[PDB]
């Protein structure tokens, strides 16, 4: 019914950045809150970031959230991470997904309930 | 799950009656104490509101008419007070000898007043029309002063009506119908927010509505319960008739000192032939005007009735006659050349007659000397709509009027005036705290 | 505009309160009605103060809804639901609302009170 | 009930305190008295704004009890005691416990605005 | 005293606003006087609730300086400058600040509302 | 039995009864009434 | 005892010409001139 496909690059050196993107279609963008969460390639996944539906409030997990900024942008359809400082215990496939979040005025989530095939980014 | 979750500001309102303040852009209806207009009101449209409008429960009418009372005696009360025209007037037929219309129309009265000193008193001669003067060389008394006092109009305000906006207090709002073919009651489909009405001039005319708005489509019959004989109905057309009235005598004003800071004003001489007051209606244009009215009555008659129009069955010259005022006089049209058809599935002159003694708004106890206004008087007017009033298989129609709040309504049809109720709950997931 | 919104849903409605709140304030009988206006604003603001909501349009409390007084959906009443048809709804138990959120404001500032007094 | 705790104690009668505030707002003189309610209404609200209390029946402060304006032991106050007789006892201090407030939260506000400049 | 402080440089200046502050609220025609100078306070009063500063008297904001207002030096606009002069150097831009105000704090007021959504 | 001051004879004395005594007051003749204009709009009314 | 407060470093522009004190001044003293010779006898009848 949807659509929500990774845009991003691959190996970079420790202590260096990466930008992210995710680009939406199928459904009203700015109606949905989204996150990120990533999967180490030999472990299972973990939530890195949540952003509400208008962008104005930003979450991370610890272990990011001195590096990471979540950042959407309604009018493009897209959501973007920058990450700063990728160490080695952050090289994973990182997925883009609907959910997690609702605005107070509608029915509340605390799921991911659309998910894109994910970008790989190793270090 | 949910918690109850405070909003102020909501937009919800509730109907509400207050008090509306005049705003205009020497005037009888004019004063520095009212509010000068915006140079650009700002008009809101509402997308899918669909309020329900009421014409005859509007509370913008009754304060529409006490203000414009209110501003009448405002505007007459600094002015020279009649009580001294009170006396026995000596009266012949002015032009006795003439042959026209106008034989005994007006009289040449002879009374001794008074003057500056209270000792002395000035004999003074004018002109009075017949319907000011009844029989008590023969003796007359104003017709007036077997029933209330006199007070004279100040010659320098002018009764010209002019544009008056009403604006909601703040917390307040006037909403405009908009739609077409609305008939005064029941929701309104295209209703816009504003906080003041457009201007509405003070016209005051009976049987026939002048110088009002138009229909923008069709001719829009409107009426409180239109099955009712004890109800007025209210014919507001799409395109206007236009009118042109006239005096054609050419009068001449004298003017004479009655006590220490007041004057007198009164009718001295006509100059040329005397001529009667008459107003020319185009007889096409109103064919086509009744015609247009009469469809829109068979729409709630019966399209094979038979229609009808007569002349006024009775009551005072004000309701039985066309009344109104343009170029400072009050003229009484007759209207029998207009209301005088029957509908079955050159230009007229109407004759009019001219007082200086009105009694305004049906209150008997105050009355008002209109002064005469010099030269020749024509005014051009625009009849925008008709009062009508009804009495089988022939259904008989009659101007009726002479309620004044229903020509305020033929312009305050589309506004209603509410309250806003700026808080609200509603259910939400916020906790406090 | 002000009212704009007023045939709009609730919650793309709630988005414009500053301009109702703006406009709200903005002879005997003209200056009767300006005292009037005046009055009514300062019930509608000691109310919101009652409440412990003096600073805010749209302002969190601790009442939980019954769902008696309305058994909607979250989404149909803020996506298809207008203000006025909720307030029309909400009348018959505005009364009980507005009692329940007074009693629980006083309960919160006697329990702020005796954390206050925790020293 | 509307000054029904007025011969409570002021223990008690703290409990009630919506009650007297909303009936506090709840021909030219009537139009007068009315103007003069709202300007009287006003300037309590503004006091309590200034002390920084805008939102809040029960306010507590920084502004420490002298002892001098009364000594009594604080359940004698609350227990024993009613609001009529406090305020008859500290009415003579009222202004002095006024300015200190008005000057306690300047000192509040400039503090909080030094805190808010740190980054 | 009141307006003693007109003269005195901005810093300074903003240490005595509590005096202005009680002074601006403290025949027919007075009575109009009397209700204009109510509703010009509850103006003032209702725009700063619409910023979220009902209950301060120096109110901290989340909206940035343009700079292109002016461009003046921090310590050049409150040690030598007067709040005339600041006031004749900003109202050209003042309604511009008071739009940026109020759509800061109906995003805070969003923000707030859906931090109190999570549970 | 309420005074401002007891003492002082210039001060009314006002002396509220716990009952009533009842008063009925008439005006036994039966009185025809007349008018008659004096002005315009004005009329003067009289014992006739 | 009324409190004036000098302000010091303050250069006010004043008009003495475009004052609406003045002009409040003088409706007000018309005013109180007329209240006062409203209850009083009327001269009428003197014109003789
Ligand atoms: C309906 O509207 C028309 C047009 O607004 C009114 O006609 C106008 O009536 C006024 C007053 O009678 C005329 O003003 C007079 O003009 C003469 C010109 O010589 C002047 O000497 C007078 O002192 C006064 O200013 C105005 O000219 C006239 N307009 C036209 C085009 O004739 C009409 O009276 C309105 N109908 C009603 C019932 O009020
Ligand atoms: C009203 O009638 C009187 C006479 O009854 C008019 O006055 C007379 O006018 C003629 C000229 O037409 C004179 O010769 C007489 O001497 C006048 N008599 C008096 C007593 O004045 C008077 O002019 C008439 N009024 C008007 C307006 O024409
Ligand atoms: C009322 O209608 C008559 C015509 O029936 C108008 O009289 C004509 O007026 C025009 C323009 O002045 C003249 O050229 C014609 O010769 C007139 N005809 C006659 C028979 O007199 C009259 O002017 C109209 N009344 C008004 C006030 O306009
Ligand atoms: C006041 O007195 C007059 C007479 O001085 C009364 O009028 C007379 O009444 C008698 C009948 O009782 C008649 O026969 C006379 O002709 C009347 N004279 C006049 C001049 O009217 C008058 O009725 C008395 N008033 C009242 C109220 O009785
Ligand atoms: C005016 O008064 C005198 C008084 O002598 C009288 O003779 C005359 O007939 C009166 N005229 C009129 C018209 O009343
Ligand atoms: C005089 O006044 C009465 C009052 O009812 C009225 O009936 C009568 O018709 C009036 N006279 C004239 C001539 O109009
Ligand atoms: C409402 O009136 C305006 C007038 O300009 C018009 O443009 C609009 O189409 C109308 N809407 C409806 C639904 O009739
Ligand atoms: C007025 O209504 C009639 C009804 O037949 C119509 O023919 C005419 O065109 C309308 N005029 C306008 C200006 O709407
Ligand atoms: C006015 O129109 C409405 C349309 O719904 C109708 O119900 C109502 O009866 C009409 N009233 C009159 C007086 O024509
Ligand atoms: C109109 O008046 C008649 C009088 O008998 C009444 O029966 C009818 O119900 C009225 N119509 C309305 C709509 O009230
Ligand atoms: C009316 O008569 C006066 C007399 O001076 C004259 O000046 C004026 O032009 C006349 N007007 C008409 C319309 O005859
Ligand atoms: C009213 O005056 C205008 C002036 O041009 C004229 O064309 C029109 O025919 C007049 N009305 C009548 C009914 O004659
Ligand atoms: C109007 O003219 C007709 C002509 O028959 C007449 O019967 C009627 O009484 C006149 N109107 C008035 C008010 O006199
Ligand atoms: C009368 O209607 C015509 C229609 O074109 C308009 O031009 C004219 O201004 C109107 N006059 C008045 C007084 O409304
Ligand atoms: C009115 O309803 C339509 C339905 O799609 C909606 O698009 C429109 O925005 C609504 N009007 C307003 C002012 O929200
Ligand atoms: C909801 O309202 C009903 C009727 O007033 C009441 O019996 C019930 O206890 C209420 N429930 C809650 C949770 O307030
Ligand atoms: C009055 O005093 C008595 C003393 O025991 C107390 O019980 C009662 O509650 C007091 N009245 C009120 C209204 O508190
Ligand atoms: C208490 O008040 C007295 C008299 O005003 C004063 O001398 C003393 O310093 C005050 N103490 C405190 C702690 O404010
Ligand atoms: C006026 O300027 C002088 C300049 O030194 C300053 O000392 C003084 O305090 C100023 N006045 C006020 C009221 O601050
Ligand atoms: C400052 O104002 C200018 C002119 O209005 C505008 O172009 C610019 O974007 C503004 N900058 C900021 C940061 O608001
Ligand atoms: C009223 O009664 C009180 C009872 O204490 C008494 O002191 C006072 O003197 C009395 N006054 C009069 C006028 O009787
Ligand atoms: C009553 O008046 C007398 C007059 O001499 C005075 O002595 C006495 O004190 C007064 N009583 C009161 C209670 O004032
Ligand atoms: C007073 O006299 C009148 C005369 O018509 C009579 O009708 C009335 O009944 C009398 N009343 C008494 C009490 O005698």
């Amino acid at each position: 019914e949807v659509q929500l496909v990774e845009t991003g690059g691959g190996l970079v050196q420790p202590g260096g950045s990466l930008k992210l993107s995710c680009r939406a279609s199928g459904y009203t963008f700015s109606s949905f809150a989204m996150s990120w969460v990533r999967q180490a390639p030999g472990k299972g996944l973990e939530w890195v970031s949540l952003i509400n539906d208008r962008g104005g409030l930003t979450f991370y997990v610890d272990s990011v959230k001195g590096r990471f900024t979540i950042s959407r942008d309604n009018s493009k359809n897209t959501l973007s991470l920058q990450m700063h400082s990728l160490r080695d215990g952050d090289t994973a496939v990182y997925y883009c997904a609907t959910g997690g979040m609702s605005s107070a005025l509608q029915s509340s989530k605390y799921y991911f309930d659309f998910w894109g095939q994910g970008a790989l980014v190793t270090v | 799950n949910l918690w109850v979750t405070v909003y102020y500001g909501v937009p919800v309102w509730k109907d509400a009656e207050t008090t509306l303040f005049c705003a205009s852009d020497h005037n009888v209806w004019a004063t520095h104490a009212c509010v000068p207009t915006d140079p650009n009101p700002q008009e809101i449209h509402l997308e899918n509101v669909t309020e329900e409008f009421n014409m005859w429960k509007n509370n913008m009418v009754e304060q529409m008419h006490e203000d414009i009372i209110s501003l009448w005696d405002q505007s007459l009360k600094p002015c020279v007070k009649l009580t001294p025209l009170c006396v026995t007037l000596q009266c012949t037929n002015y032009a006795p000898k003439l042959r026209s219309m106008m034989r005994g129309e007006i009289k040449n009265c002879s009374f001794n007043m008074t003057t500056e000193l209270r000792d002395k008193k000035q004999k003074v001669y004018s002109l009075f029309y017949r319907l000011d003067v009844v029989q008590i060389n023969k003796e007359y008394r104003l017709i007036n002063c077997n029933t209330s006092a006199i007070t004279q109009a100040c010659p320098k305000v002018s009764f010209e009506p002019i544009p008056i906006h009403y604006c909601a207090p703040a917390g307040f709002a006037i909403l405009k119908c908009k739609d077409k073919k609305f008939n005064g009651t029941g929701p309104c489909q295209n209703v816009s927010t504003v906080q003041c009405t457009h201007g509405i001039k003070p016209v005051v005319s009976t049987q026939l509505l002048l110088n009002g708005s138009l229909a923008e489509e069709e001719v829009i019959i409107r009426s409180e319960n239109i099955t009712n004989n004890a109800k007025n109905i209210l014919v507001q057309l799409n395109t206007s008739v236009q009118i042109n009235c006239t005096r054609p005598s050419n009068n001449t004003v004298k003017s004479i000192r009655i006590g220490p800071g007041q004057a007198f004003y009164y009718f001295g001489d006509v100059l040329g032939h005397v001529r009667m007051a008459h107003c020319n209606i185009s007889k096409a244009t109103w064919n086509e005007t009744l015609g247009k009215v009469v469809k829109q009555l068979r729409k709630h008659f019966g399209n094979n009735t038979i229609i009808r129009f007569a002349q006024s069955s009775g009551g005072d010259l004000e309701v039985t006659t066309h009344s109104f005022n343009c170029g400072g006089e009050f003229f009484y049209c007759n209207t029998s050349g207009l209301f005088n058809s029957t509908w079955i599935s050159d230009s007229l002159i109407l004759p009019c007659w001219i007082k200086q003694i009105i009694n305004m708004w049906q209150r008997i106890g105050q009355a008002m000397y209109a002064p005469p206004i010099q030269g020749v008087i024509r005014c051009v007017s625009n009849i925008t709509g008709l009062i009508l009033t009804r009495d089988s298989t022939t259904e008989t129609f009659r101007p009726g009027g002479g309620d004044m709040r229903d020509n305020w309504r033929s312009e305050l049809y589309k506004y209603k005036v509410v309250k806003i109720e700026p808080l609200g709950v509603a259910p939400t997931r916020c906790k406090r705290r | 505009g002000f009212l704009g919104a007023a045939g709009s849903t609730m919650g793309a409605a709630s988005m414009t309160l500053t301009v109702q709140a703006r406009n709200l304030l903005s002879g005997i009988k003209q200056l009767q009605a300006r005292v009037l206006a005046v009055e009514h604003y300062l019930r509608d603001q000691q109310l919101l103060g009652i409440w412990g909501c003096s600073g805010k349009l749209i302002c969190c409390t601790n009442v939980p809804w019954n769902s008696s007084w309305s058994n909607r959906n979250l989404s149909e009443i803020w996506d298809n639901m207008t203000w006025l048809q909720w307030d029309k709804e909400i009348s018959n138990y505005t009364q009980i609302i507005y009692g329940l959120l007074e009693e629980s404001q006083n309960q919160q500032e006697k329990n702020e009170q005796d954390l206050l007094a925790l020293d």
